[PDB]
């Protein structure tokens, strides 16, 4: 429910078992890498309200301007009272944001 | 002037005890006393005032001290038939006081209650005012409502809408009818009142409700009621408002559309924005600029401010991705004006202050609310957090 | 029967052990979510008069 | 007129009666496939117009007007003469005869 | 007023009047894709620039001077004579009319 903040990138492919994330800039990148090695946890939204919990699997950067990609595997959804539940429920779709997790 | 509204609110819960239980053709009269101002002063001048005091053990003028001295000056200002609702445990009559009681109460200790009673003039019929007020120990005001609730059931309903959409209506509609300018007759029949109720399904979200023990519930029956519609993406979505009654309409009403068109609209995939319709005769080019000002922009619907073009207002929007921009992301007209139906029709259209409109079906969704602070709204909308 | 309604894509590829469905809105998706996750059923038409039963096996976006 | 024909246009307003010059000029939102354009072309008043544009002109005609106020030594004043609308059509090279 | 119009210049002064010879002729900085460009032109007045170029010049158009230094054989020396800059906005294909 606080103030999850500013972005850092937006979805670009959506599985069950797989969520694909890439980033433009090198700045957020550079700003946000002490949350985003492995193991980490991030938000993404599956609709108006309800969030999903990813954790992070893979990482990756190339060059020729830049591509950051990211791989992560879901864990269930939070809501904004504050509801969890398990489970693989609802994919999100692409042009959904990504937040990181306090 | 604490105004004592648990006092109106429990001689109202009286009212409806009565009422559940009077008999057929018995029709129970009431008064909206001085604190409903009544030029008409209907009743024959028989509006009625009270009080409420509690956590007094044994009955002593010390313990009900303010109440007293305080019922005198009201009546120095000059058929306001005085009665005070109180509950001692173990005393359940009913008596007059005498004079010298009144005097005992003449007796000022505290130096304060002499100052207000100077204000008083001393030619009264101190008398007709004893034989006219009434003294009464009655029962407590939580548990009247509880055996109100479940008096309320008695009669058979749905048990989980009794909660949030019956009970405050009833109230709603008997306070309505205690203070009204409006021609009224008190007499109300009491079956009629049973398939009256039986039939609308409107929430509402008053000043008395708000004091009542079913707050609460009232909200979160709501909240979850409408959970499953925003929560969608895309939707088509209508507002209808009156701004005669609203509180402070022309401060928040650009807080409201802001904190909307923030979660709900500004993002790519939402690809149907909503509308804002007013009634009456408001002006709607100073909320246009001053909502400019922020940042939003509207789609009016007027090629040439003459009339508007039904085609206009209702058309889908550019979108572009990285970066983001949208042509418009909010519209904006009054029902007046706009005339006729769309191709496509809505799946909500709440109804804020309106009793009917035309675009009324049955495939649409159609909820109703009646409020006076906006701020509570926006709780029902998750928008915000608490109230 | 009875009354299946509007649906939702076309077929682009078969096989008695795999079939592979494709849908080219958004708005259709979002709104039939609930039904279109793993272990669901879905009916694919495979004659005039005559419907097969299907169990979903996976799903992508792109 | 113009809108049944087809064009939409910019009137510089956001409701009212007096005209921002900062949405006067602005770029639209163009979308390459499939094609598609916002605003086409401007119109207002120039009594209404008061101020000057965040950048220099570079090509302004004039028809029957003597004098303005944005003429400038760095912006061109191509001023010329008409009698009526079909000529300047011929001086725009959209129609062949005279 | 260039800077207004636009465009950018070069003037080769590191902060002081003096008026260096290498940086004024320096190579620029390009960028294919977009297309940008560090300057466009160049701008010195003689007095200030004494000495010669590394590298001769390929064309060497003087308007209204008889002579100058820069004068060589291996180098092309155009001349004219001319009474407004609308000519020479013919002279070099700006103008179709004259």
């Amino acid at each position: 429910m606080p103030d999850l903040g500013t972005p850092i990138g937006s979805v670009t492919d959506s599985s069950p078992s797989l969520i694909r994330i890439e980033i433009s800039s090198a700045e957020d990148f550079e700003k946000y890498k002490s949350m985003l090695g492995v193991g980490q946890y991030l938000l993404v939204a599956s609709g108006n309200n309800l969030y999903l919990l990813a954790s992070i699997t893979g990482v990756r950067a190339t060059h020729v301007n830049f591509r950051f990609q990211i791989d992560t595997q879901p864990i269930g959804t939070l809501s904004e009272d504050g509801e969890f539940s398990r489970g693989s429920h609802s994919l999100p779709v692409p042009t959904e944001y990504a937040y990181v997790t306090p | 002037a604490e105004y004592s509204i648990k006092g109106y609110l429990y001689q109202f819960l009286k009212y409806l005890s009565e009422i559940l239980a009077a008999g057929d053709g018995a029709r129970i009269t009431i008064e909206g006393a001085i604190e409903d101002v009544d030029v008409i002063a209907a009743g024959l001048t028989t509006a009625v005032q009270c009080k409420y005091h509690e956590q007094a053990e044994k009955y002593t003028l010390g313990k009900i001290y303010k109440p007293i001295l305080l019922m005198l000056e009201h009546f120095s200002k000059n058929h306001v038939s005085y009665r005070l609702f109180c509950h001692f445990p173990g005393e359940s009559g009913t008596k007059a006081l005498t004079k010298d009681d009144l005097e005992t109460v003449l007796s000022t200790k505290g130096e304060v209650l002499r100052a207000i009673v100077a204000r008083i003039d001393t030619s009264v019929d101190y008398e007709a005012f004893l034989d006219r007020f009434a003294i009464e120990f009655g029962p407590s005001a939580e548990d009247l409502q509880v055996a109100v609730l479940a008096s309320l059931k008695d009669k058979g309903f749905d048990p989980d809408d009794i909660d949030a959409v019956i009970f405050p209506n009833a109230i709603q509609r008997i306070v309505d009818l205690a203070t009204r300018s409006d021609v009224n007759d008190r007499t109300v029949e009491p079956k009629t009142f049973l398939a009256g109720l039986r039939e609308v399904r409107r929430v509402t979200f008053t000043r008395w409700t708000r004091e009542l023990a079913t707050k609460g519930r009232m909200f979160s029956s709501l909240r979850k009621s409408l959970r499953s519609c925003l929560a969608h993406n895309s939707r088509w979505r209508v507002f209808v408002i009156n701004p005669l009654t609203i509180e402070n309409f022309d401060d928040d009403i650009v807080r409201f559309i802001k904190a909307f068109v923030q979660r709900y609209s500004s993002k790519y995939l939402h690809s149907n924005p909503p509308l804002f319709m007013l009634t009456g005769d408001y002006d709607l080019s100073v909320l246009q600029k001053r909502l400019y000002d922020a940042g939003l922009r509207c789609e009016t619907g007027k090629v040439g401010g003459t009339d508007v073009i039904i085609k206009e207002l209702f058309r889908r929007p550019i979108l572009i991705r990285n970066p983001f921009r949208m042509e418009f992301s909010l519209r904006l007209a009054k029902r007046d004006e706009v005339i006729g139906g769309p191709q496509r029709r809505p799946d909500e259209l709440f109804l804020i202050n309106v009793a009917d409109d035309e675009w009324k079906h049955e495939d649409v969704n159609v909820h109703g609310f009646k409020i006076e602070r906006l701020s509570d709204l926006e709780y029902i909308l998750q928008l915000r957090s608490d109230y």
